[PDB]
RNA sequence: AGGCGGCCGCCCCCUCGCCCGUCACGCACCGCACGUUCGUGGGGAACCUGGCGCUAAACCAUUCGUAGACGACCUGCUUCUGGGUCGGGGUUUCGUACGUAGCAGAGCAGCUCCCUCGCUGCGAUCUAUUGAAAGUCAGCCCUCGACACAAGGGUUUGUC
RNA sequence: GUACCCAUAUCCGCAGCAGGUCUCCAAGGUGAACAGCCUCUGGCAUGUUGGAACAAUGUAGGUAAGGGAAGUCGGCAAGC
């Protein structure tokens, strides 16, 4: 029932392991997708192509083993879905990931 | 998990006797055990009822 | 673990060990240390410190 | 692989709980079968009533990896010592990151204070920062640091 | 006569069939090379399906301590 907004550090080197070279930049978008339906609750998921560009910035095999992201709860309308929330997931980049926590982006 | 243990051996008439050998040796844990329940068993003439 | 049913000398049961070394080692991969104050102390100081 | 039997004291009565003798009746259904029995026989679905009680558990979904072809198996879930995601260390793997500075560097080129290792530029490497940088559980260990979540659902299941 | 395909989808093979069919044009780098590999112009959606997991067996590929043909009809295959 919010507009909410947050930050995470979504771990993709541990989220994929001993998954195949052609198949694994896709694996790393469903895992997002699966990730942030996770966390914000709702079952639409829309990323952006910033962060279509983050992933698959190093190749289909070369995948990077972190990424920080912000996901952004807003809601639908204009004859909407039964799902009227949707996470909207865009790329924030940042230089160094080490001591980096979530955050509540007001 | 498994650990070595460097083990003197009080074993005679061996080449074994008087050294040091080492052995593969696992560790069990095991915390004690809480006492519930009581089962008593008859000797029935085809086996333990 | 469960008691022995059959009873046995052999040589094989009822020896005074003497345990004179267990390691500890590093068993998530080669282990190279034995305890946190030895590794200290071979290696010294590094960035965290 | 047990449930009827025996003893003491009371309870409402029986002194016909039985054998022989007298009397009169009950359907005497007029020739006819499956009649008499442990039957208040076995279990299932319901009908109205008295008393005494009961207030759950599986399966799916999600997670889990000590198991997995699929099924199956071992597991967690609470609003407080709960789990999950990041982060922090512990471990380990490789081998010393980018940048900066150097009267280190085979040498080469240029300049004028005419520079008594003068200065500047190019230049594989090397040294110091550097046991550095980077990865570390997805099937490693601790976290009570930061966020959020937690009873939120669907199907089914009774013994006179 | 003048369109179009001229082909792993407009031809033939019963078909949008790993088969077959005659030609011209040809870039940059490494390289002796129109070799192999990577890019440019120009095309494409992986070749009649997608999703989840990574069991046995299989089909292609790579290793393996010590011995080096002792296996096998034969050094077959693979490797130097
Ligand atoms: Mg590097
Ligand atoms: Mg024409
Ligand atoms: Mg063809
Ligand atoms: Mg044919
Ligand atoms: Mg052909
Ligand atoms: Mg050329
Ligand atoms: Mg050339
Ligand atoms: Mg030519
Ligand atoms: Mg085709
Ligand atoms: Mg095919
Ligand atoms: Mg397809
Ligand atoms: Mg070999
Ligand atoms: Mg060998
Ligand atoms: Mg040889
Ligand atoms: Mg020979
Ligand atoms: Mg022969
Ligand atoms: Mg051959
Ligand atoms: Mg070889």
């Amino acid at each position: 029932n919010e507009v909410v907004t947050r930050e995470y550090t979504i771990n993709i080197h541990k989220r994929i392991h001993g998954v195949g070279f052609k198949k694994r930049a896709p694996r790393a978008l469903k895992e997002i997708r699966k990730f942030a339906m996770k966390e914000m609750g709702t079952p639409d998921v829309r990323i952006d192509t910033r962060l279509n560009k983050a992933v698959w910035a190093k190749g289909i095999r070369n995948v990077p083993y972190r990424i920080r992201v912000r996901l952004s709860r807003k809601r639908n309308e204009d004859e909407d879905s039964p799902n009227k929330l949707y996470t909207l997931v865009t790329y924030v980049p940042v230089t160094t990931f080490k001591n980096l926590q979530t955050v509540n982006v007001d | 998990g498994m650990t070595h243990i460097v083990r003197e051996v009080d074993r005679p008439g061996s080449k074994v006797n008087k050294k040091e050998v080492v052995e593969a040796v696992t560790i069990v844990e095991t915390p004690p055990m809480v006492v519930v329940g009581i089962v008593g068993y008859v000797e029935t003439p085809r086996g333990l009822r | 673990l469960r008691k022995s049913l059959l009873v046995q000398t052999k040589r094989r049961a009822l020896e005074k060990i003497d345990l004179k070394f267990i390691d500890t080692t590093s068993k998530f991969g080669h282990g190279r240390f034995q305890t946190m104050e030895e590794k200290k102390a071979f290696m010294g100081p590094l960035k965290k410190d």
